[PDB]
RNA sequence: UAUUAAUCUAGAGUGUGGUAGGGAGUUUUGGAAUUUCAUGUGGAGCGGUGAAAUGCGUAGAUAUAUGAAGGAACACCAGUGGCGAAGGCGAAAACUUAGGCCAUUACUGACGCUUAGGCUUGAAAGUGUGGGGAGCAAAUAGGAUUAGAUACCCUAGUAGUCCACACCGUAAACGAUAGAUACUAGCUGUCGGGGCGAUCCCCUCGGUAGUGAAGUUAACACAUUAAGUAUCUCGCCUGG
């Protein structure tokens, strides 16, 4: 509420979200802002339910024109972030598609990859549980 | 550059008039490129920055 | 002390303050620099333009008092 | 657009033939009238122009279409009694917005700032004092609401205190 | 460990225990040094000259403390 | 020298629609018409030639965009002599 | 993701107000300075080099004053400045004309980035035709130093440097850093717009600089105008 600042979205949703997280992690920032998109909303939801970041609130103006989402990153009392390294595999013009049997494992399962097969964004381990493959969004560990 | 009243107080000021006339005239007696013209002009401008402030 | 900015002169034409412009002119009919005039960058350009334009009209000398 | 012109005449000649030259030059302009003819009288030249050492400085203040200059410009050079033909046009460096014209307040207050007729002239124009009305009139707001209220959390601090205790 | 009078220009990543006090001014450095000296002194049974002692005290002789700005 | 206010009233569709595609291309055509005369007057005004090329390219791009959404939209806009 | 049918404005444009700038072309105008010539003043040197000599000079030079003609460039203003996409742009005026910044309760409604091929511009040198030629100066001649000097120095000296129409399309055409976008400490200046308002200073949005951490780099170093975190596109590299 009352953000008193103009914010715009960079480019394709996957790349825009990751860069903000990485820069905030490197600069020890805690709060960031970006324009909202249902793909980005879903990936932020699965990220927070995988325990990598704090509160996200999706915000709408006093109209049905613009929707934005702001999300806080998980930290510690000793000021060490939970996010270690983010890398997107999907890329504009380099759409990557692996079957279920070739589903990657990020750092021997320690990390989390976003794989939106048929039911929205959906974690790799529950993907193996449902044995369905598809789009590979990004590696997060 | 006319200025003189009795003997010497104007001569002491003549030295300043001449030095600067000499400095400005010394760059109209040898020819060098326009780029070098600007480069030496900026170099001279740095010199004033260092001392006169 | 750019007294143009201090007063908010806001405009310079030839014959309304020509006596004021003569103060900016050095005794040897030469346009004085910032260190003597005290004008700001914007006004100094205006002063230079006005003095040169007056030089076209022979109101001020060139190489003598 | 506004126009201004300065005339140089043949010096030692009197004033009534100068007015006659003015009237002659009035018709030399195109179909653009509504101009004043206030003049600056006789002033001594700063340097000789062709042979004269003085002349009269004259002025026009008309405004109209761009055709006003060609004929006057070509007839000024040929005439033996015209010396200079400066043509001022609106393209001068200026700005006269109605909201910035009322800076006469700067004039009046600067008059006080220069009032130093007494011995106690401790005032110096180049001296900051930091007064300010500080009418902000600028916030640039952007209202927002809430749509998703995912798992909340509280705040904390990052005060560092290492090793806790010696022994 | 190290404790420092971490004024607003230092780098807190180095100093372990941060004490954001003023040290350029004379009145504050002597005051906090005296509290620390009495803190280590009371552990030695010794009396505390400037610390825990209450009011109408802690008044330190002052090469006067004024004029914070430096050039 | 452009009569910018007048040319709006010609291709304008509503009371206060000044940024429509039709008025933009009308203004671009007027700019091209003026600048062609300016260029033939002064054959060596290179920056003006670059501006002319930029304006004609923008006009072509806007026309191409208009031809993509709806074919029938510019049936009445081809009243201006193009192609 | 791709197609199609639609809606919205935040991307990008158009209009309104504010506004800066050596942005460009065409046509006129001006003063210094040099040269040549004319008129006097005057009598023996001038010129140039580390030193001298070719050269100029009693058929009167250098010097000095006045005047005319002629061509080229526009001191001072001029700066850790302004503009342009790059090359570049600085005496004054007129006409035509390009782009940029700030605020927008206005409008179209994804119309946007990049760009193989293509098109346009593109320092100086050079070339074709017609003019112009004051100064300067490749080639060339002569006087010096050197063993030699076809070089550095000196005295003459044409093409050219100037203008009108074309051609040539190369440079260390350099920020040795392709364009577009989002994010990432801070400090010191300076320039423009805006609000406040005597300047100075308050701050907002922009352009141009210095210092400077995480970060990057082989190091130098870059560091919010990136050589940082990432994406899109083009061009290019694969030992000498
Ligand atoms: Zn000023």
């Amino acid at each position: 509420i009352t953000t008193t600042k103009p914010i715009k979205a960079h480019f394709d949703p996957v790349a825009d979200l990751l860069t903000k997280i990485n820069n905030a992690r490197k600069a020890k920032l805690m709060t960031v802002t970006t324009i909202a998109s249902k793909l980005k909303i879903a990936i932020l939801e699965i990220l927070v339910k995988e325990g990598y970041l704090a509160n996200f609130q999706v915000l709408e103006n006093k109209s049905k024109t613009k929707r934005i989402v702001t999300f806080n990153l998980k930290y510690t009392q000793r000021r060490i972030p939970s996010i270690n390294g983010v890398k997107q595999i999907s890329k504009p013009g380099l759409r990557i598609y692996r079957p279920f049997e070739k589903l990657p494992l990020v750092l021997n399962g320690l990390g989390i990859a976003i794989i939106s097969t048929s039911d929205g964004v959906m974690t790799d381990k529950v993907a193996r549980l449902k044995k369905i493959g598809g789009e590979i969004l990004a590696y997060v560990w | 550059e006319v200025k003189n009243d009795d003997l010497e107080l104007a001569l002491k000021k003549f030295k300043r008039v001449s030095l600067e006339i000499r400095r400005l005239a010394q760059r109209h007696e040898y020819h060098l490129r326009k780029g070098m013209r600007l480069r030496e002009k900026r170099k001279i401008a740095q010199k004033k920055r260092r001392k006169f402030r | 002390y750019c007294r143009f900015c201090a007063i908010g002169q806001l405009r310079i034409d030839l014959i309304d303050d020509l006596e004021a412009l003569k103060r900016f002119l050095s005794p040897y009919a030469k346009i004085n620099p910032r260190r003597i005039t005290g004008n700001c960058q914007m006004h100094q350009r205006h002063v230079a333009k006005a003095l040169k334009r007056a030089r076209y009209l022979a109101l001020v000398p060139f190489v003598k008092d | 657009m506004q126009y201004n012109i300065i005339l140089l005449v043949d010096g030692s000649l009197s004033l009534e033939q100068a007015n006659q030259v003015n009237e002659k030059q009035q018709q030399t302009l195109t179909n653009v009238e509504g101009l004043q003819t206030e003049y600056l009288g006789l002033k001594e030249l700063a340097y000789p122009i062709k042979k004269q050492l003085s002349a009269h400085y004259y002025r026009w203040k008309f405004s109209g279409d761009n055709q006003s200059t060609k004929d006057f410009k070509r007839t000024a050079n040929i005439n033996k009694q015209v010396l200079r033909e400066l043509i001022i046009n609106l393209e001068r460096e200026y700005g006269y917005l109605a909201s910035i014209n009322p800076k006469k307040q700067q004039l009046a207050l600067q008059k006080r700032a220069k009032y130093d007729e007494i011995i106690a002239r401790e005032n110096n124009p180049e001296n900051p004092d930091v007064p300010v009305t500080s009418g902000l009139a600028s916030t640039q707001p952007r209202l927002s609401r809430t749509e998703k209220a995912q798992k909340p959390k509280e705040e904390l601090w990052d005060v560092v205190q290492k090793m806790g205790n010696f022994d | 460990p190290v404790v420092a009078l971490c004024n607003t220009n230092t780098n807190p990543e180095l100093v372990d225990f941060i004490i954001p006090a003023n040290n350029h001014q004379p009145q504050s450095t002597c005051l906090l040094m005296n509290l620390l000296a009495d803190a280590v002194a009371e552990a030695k049974a010794m009396p505390t000259m400037f610390a825990y002692k209450p009011d109408e005290e802690i008044q330190i002789e002052i090469p006067q403390k004024q004029e914070a700005p430096r050039q | 020298q452009i009569d910018k206010n007048g040319i709006i009233k010609s291709a304008q569709l509503h009371d206060k629609d000044v940024g429509s595609i039709q008025v933009q291309v009308s203004l671009l055509t007027s700019q091209i018409k003026q600048l062609t005369d300016h260029l033939l007057a002064n054959k060596k005004d290179f920056i003006s030639k670059r501006g002319l090329y930029a304006k004609v390219s923008k006009r072509k791009r806007l026309l191409k965009y208009l031809k993509h959404n709806d074919l029938e939209a510019y049936r009445n806009l081809v009243k201006t002599l193009n192609l």
